[PDB]
């Protein structure tokens, strides 16, 4: 979309992966799977939440009546009732019609995001200890078990720590 | 090099549900809700839990003045909308002019209290003149000639009519609504076959209302075999204040009001959808609606705190992902 | 390295159109479309292909009535809006005043059939009474004294005004419109030297109508040479109806009445722009709204399926890129 | 504008590129020329032709002649009516206005978002066999001749094959 | 490394201002604006520069026919909008109907010129009627039976009544206003006691109005003593033309007509709110707003140009960044 | 928010800058300081005050009397009266709480993105010349004084100027 994640350079969505919107999809010796980002999935949960409550709650309207009864002699004023009848009509569609088409261009966008950003995160926490491969995926240059990878899904991955074995076999491949 | 692998992606699932946007359109998303309200009930359910007042056979002017045919049809202390049915035609059956009829509707739209009593007892109220022979065929009841209940059709004594005049004070508290009726014969011979005297005058009186009638004497083509009309007027009476009715014919004296009190400007449904036990908070004549979303497009007139009314067919509004299950 | 390039850009035209938006103005855009119409043609066109009626010198009350001034009524025809002229003043000549004109108006504002017949003919109908000299010196026809084409004013034949009452019954199957008048002389002279008794009165009456009409004697300030006054009165006829007139005096009788059937609500454009021949569905007293954009700045007072009415100047909308060349 | 790539890093557009929105600038020794990304540039035109008829066809209105005509006695509704004329006017004019100013900048940071991700499509796709020169060009470190050329467009850049020369290529000038 | 370091950051304050937005709320922005005008100075002020004018005690029927409370006020030289207040009583004393009440005072809103002179003076105009007598023990003066001070009640001259017929042409080349009113006495005894006369009528005409009244006796309810009526009517006359008035009793002759020129319709404000010295371009009955925020919350009730009503309570508007000036 | 860098990798803001919205913080032999960028906070500054008066002054009201007064008979024309007045009421009442919804927001994510571009234009300007320690922080590779650090606010750092000097660090660093 606006961002080039969602349907961008992570080409399609993971129907494996049904904890949550947004995750992670990891491979090692003690095998692999999908694990959705808690915190990322939340706020655009909580977020998303507040955008249907913000476009419903806005709404406040008081007991009215628009049944309005005239007689043979009242076309005039009957004909004005119409004309608000009609105005409000017109009004209220083409306001309900635009704001739907509004609100999910920028649900769409906001979900692009949130996908960008899990990508940056994750980028910007791990440097030259991996290789972007593409499409959204990093490859060690170390070798990260389970313990490495839940430090990366917890954002506390030790970059010093595997730095040096990163160095070794990057220089080797690179030859 | 070693080999292990991490990836960030998006979920998907099966979901077919579609969406506008305002660069594309029928975008397939995985979670979605509708913002627009197009189911309703299909019955008629009782605004703030009260029931409304369904007239059935009868429209408003007949179940007021009290036509035969509008015999009782809820009683009932009060009402949040009042419903009559597209064939209604059983109001007022000897022809005439109702006076504010659609103002008189508006204000009986809703009321709080409600109660009729004998203003004028007929027991008591005229022994100068005949309150029983005061019947029409144009108002039949089991076939036979008859008038409307909460009126009386005053006519001469023998062969006289003596100048009428009697009072009402509001002693009930509460606003009181009059109705009484001017009659219009064909001839002046029918005039006097029905009030002697041949040139009368009718005067209402109260704090606020003053008015005087002059009978208007004329052949008019027959409806419902009745070449006379008879027009209807009515007023509302304020608590302790007197209303005075004096004539010498040609009045058709109240015999039953009504003190009640009012409500804010409720509405008039004309539906053939059946009343239900049900409470609702707003109501259309297709149905009631039951919903929180604020738009609706079962019907634009709605009584009661309702979602605005759209053309719009779908509105459905997304709140998941983009939904890419494979790539070509 | 041989120094080859391969750069990513964007489009830039002589394009000088600007557009406004929330953070920043002007902002010149290569591609734009205005979402204002803001031109017309200054005609008055054919609405739903149906074409207006243009009364030009008359307006609606003297159309209606037959001022001797208002051409006549064509033939059976119809309308889509009824077109008057700040400078149509060719009305009631003799003065009085027109009961519901507005409404009656707003009614005749479209119909989709049409046709006047003589309801009550001339020199078959009113034996007993004078039907040549109800002529007055406020309604000339090309400068003799005359009446209203479609009216008929009664009076007394030498000394002679018995009871009047005629009938009519609604055969044509659609909507009759009746119309016809009460005088109201200055002097009880006056009421008699017209209508021989000085006591008269008047009588409509249908299905639903039911009104008497009594005169009103008095001295009123001159109006085009006139004390008098003629009050102007109409009704619709259900078909298989009859109506009733009935009057010893002071009536005016119709003598052309009109079968019609009505649109729903139309409007009525007051003013000088002339009337081509051309097809359109918005109508403006400027002109003609021939677009589909959903706003128009031309004139509020819309008649049709237009476009709503905004006071905005511009209202171009983006659709290129930013327009930056050097 | 909202992603800094029109009117931004890429400061200025090509007059000489006029067939589409967004496109490439190729030089070599076989010769130079514009040449306009067919892809995104008709995703920018569907897009935006439906932004046009989004907001133009959502607009329902009804038959309805707003013509009232009231006598010298009825003031109070004739003021009626013209509330009810000057309240519709009020509430479309002050919304078209906006709605103009709401979609224009949408537009605007819509052509930006196509313009940075495009240039995101080919600094993924070259690596490090280019170097980034700035303002929205890339520099080859190996004979891109035509052919090469039409592989980045079409994308179908075959990375390893000129991988090892701009190797060496990028280590001479390192000396 | 010669470490030395270059960071990009943004700005925070003390600020606690809280936004909210489709995604969030609650949100602690740094600048903030108030886009709802939310306060008021709590006085009725001078719309256009032109002062109001405000009745007081009186309302604009008793204003207009010169009730004896009344005319204390500051007469009158022009004003933008005409201000009672919630106890403004002191109008029609002798018990009535005021012919389009509603409508008149919807045509005085506002006006440019407005002068009252004496239409028809009381000493040289009825010689053979008695405009001396002609009070009413329902409109007192300090305990003294009044009348209106800008109409005259015609009465009898001992035993004569003749045709009264006077007439007046708009000199001034403005509107005038025209004012009078038709008594409906209780009894015939009283008819005569009044006007000497039994069958009368009242004709007022000019180039465009033309009625003729025909009173209407009978016995009202005690309206303040008064068991009969008096319907007060009203027009305007174009300058230069003749108005004609043609009665033989039962008309309470104009005394005081008004020269005016009437502005663009305005409203009328009826509050206990003071007025002062202060322009202002809106005025709503809580008080005066000047502003040039598109929307307010003070009162659905607005005269000029002001901000359109809402029910909202803060409109904040987020203009500066996130705050976060401490990271936990 | 939506560009990731409020509350995001800048995970918070500075109370000492106070000249502005969007600045640098440099330290060096000289010492430090913090200092807002001149042009991207007024150029802020412009687009956040039309958008102010861009919702403000595009309402257009004429002089109205909201008010009406109606006999005993006529409160069907009062009830038609009421309803024009709340259902305008009600239209206002939405499009002025969902404006501000939308609005905030956009604001909210336009400061977002412009943080993000200063760091962008930052970024691109040192190159491999300073190292990225995350946090919205540069740590240069070379000696970078009080006028250096003008050059990089000026936006005319000059790379080949210290590109030596960067080099020799950078590699000296690796062994
Ligand atoms: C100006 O307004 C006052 C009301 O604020 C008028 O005086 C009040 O008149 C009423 C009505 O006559 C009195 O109340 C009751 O009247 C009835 C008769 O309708 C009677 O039965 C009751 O005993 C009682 O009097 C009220 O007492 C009286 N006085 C006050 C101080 O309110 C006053 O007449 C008005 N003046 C003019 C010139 O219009
Ligand atoms: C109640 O309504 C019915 C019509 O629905 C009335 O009866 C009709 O009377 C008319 C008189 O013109 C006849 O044409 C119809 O054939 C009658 N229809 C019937 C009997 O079904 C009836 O009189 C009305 N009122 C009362 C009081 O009975
Ligand atoms: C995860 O990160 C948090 C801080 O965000 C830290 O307190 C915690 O120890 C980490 N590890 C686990 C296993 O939760
Ligand atoms: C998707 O599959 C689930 C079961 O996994 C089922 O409940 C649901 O109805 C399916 N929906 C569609 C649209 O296929
Ligand atoms: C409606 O609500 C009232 C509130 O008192 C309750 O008593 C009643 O049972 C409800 N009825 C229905 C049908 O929901
Ligand atoms: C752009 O140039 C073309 C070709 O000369 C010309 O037709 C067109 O009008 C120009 N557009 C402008 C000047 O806006
Ligand atoms: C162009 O790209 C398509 C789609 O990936 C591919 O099939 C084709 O071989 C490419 N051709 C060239 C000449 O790059
Ligand atoms: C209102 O403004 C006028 C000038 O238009 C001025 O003369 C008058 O004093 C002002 N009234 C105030 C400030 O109360
Ligand atoms: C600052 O930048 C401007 C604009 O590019 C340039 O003219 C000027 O020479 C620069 N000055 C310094 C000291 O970097």
């Amino acid at each position: 979309g606006l961002f080039g994640a969602i349907a961008g350079f992570i080409e399609g969505g993971w129907t494996g992966m049904v904890d949550g919107w947004y995750g992670y999809h990891h491979q090692n010796e003690q095998g692999s799977g999908y694990a959705a980002d808690l915190k990322s999935t939340q706020n655009a949960i909580d977020g998303i939440t507040n955008k249907v409550n913000s476009v419903i709650e806005k709404m406040n309207t008081q007991f009215t009546a628009v049944g309005k009864e005239f007689n043979h002699l009242e076309k005039r004023i009957e004909n004005l009732n119409k004309k608000v009848d009609d105005g409000f009509l017109d009004i209220w569609t083409y306001n309900a019609e635009l704001l739907v088409l509004l609100e999910n261009e920028r649900t769409l966008d906001y979900h692009d995001s949130n996908v960008k950003n899990l990508y940056e995160k994750v980028r910007s926490q791990l440097k030259n200890n991996a290789k972007e491969i593409g499409n959204g995926c990093f490859e060690f240059y170390h070798k990260c078990d389970n313990t490495c990878m839940e430090s990366v899904k917890n954002g506390t991955y030790d970059y010093p720590k595997y730095s040096e074995e990163a160095k070794l076999n990057r220089e080797e491949i690179d030859s | 090099d070693p080999g292990d692998t991490l990836c960030i992606g998006y979920h998907a699932n099966n979901s077919t549900d579609t969406v506008d946007t305002v660069l594309e359109k029928n975008v397939t998303v995985t979670h979605s809700v509708n913002l627009l309200e197009d189911k309703h009930n299909g019955k008629l359910c009782k605004l703030r839990g009260v029931a409304p007042l369904h007239l059935g056979k009868c429209n408003i002017a007949g179940w007021i003045l009290g036509n035969p045919e509008c015999e009782s049809l809820s009683t009932a202390s009060s009402w949040s909308y009042i419903v009559e049915t597209p064939s209604s035609d059983n109001g007022t059956c000897y022809p005439g002019d109702f006076i504010d009829y659609e103002e008189l509707r508006e204000q009986l739209s809703s009321v709080s209290s409600f109660e009729r009593f004998e203003i004028f007892p007929k027991t008591s109220s005229w022994p100068n003149h005949d309150s029983n022979k005061g019947v029409t065929a144009a108002c039949p009841h089991a076939g036979a000639k008859s008038f409307y209940k909460n009126l009386i059709w005053l006519v001469k004594k023998g062969n006289s009519y003596p100048k009428l005049s009697k009072s009402y004070i509001n002693d009930k508290g509460k606003e009181v609504l009059v109705l009484w009726g001017i009659h219009h014969p064909s001839t002046s011979a029918d005039q006097q076959s029905l009030y002697q005297n041949a040139d009368t005058y009718v005067f209402v009186g109260g704090s606020r209302y003053s008015k005087k009638f002059k009978p208007e004497i004329a052949i008019r083509p027959k409806v419902r075999d009745q070449e006379g009309r008879m027009n209807y007027y009515w007023t509302l009476v304020e608590p302790g204040d007197k209303i005075t009715f004096e004539a010498t014919g040609n009045l058709v004296v109240p015999r039953y009001a009504f003190a009640m009190e009012r409500n804010a400007g409720s509405g008039i449904i004309i539906s053939d959808t059946p009343v239900h036990d049900c409470n609702t908070t707003c109501q259309t004549p297709k149905g009631a609606i039951n919903t929180s979303l604020p738009f609706q497009n079962i019907h634009p007139i709605t009584i009661g705190k309702c979602p605005k009314y759209v053309k719009s067919t779908k509105l459905r509004l997304a709140t998941g992902l983009r939904n890419i299950p494979s790539i070509q």
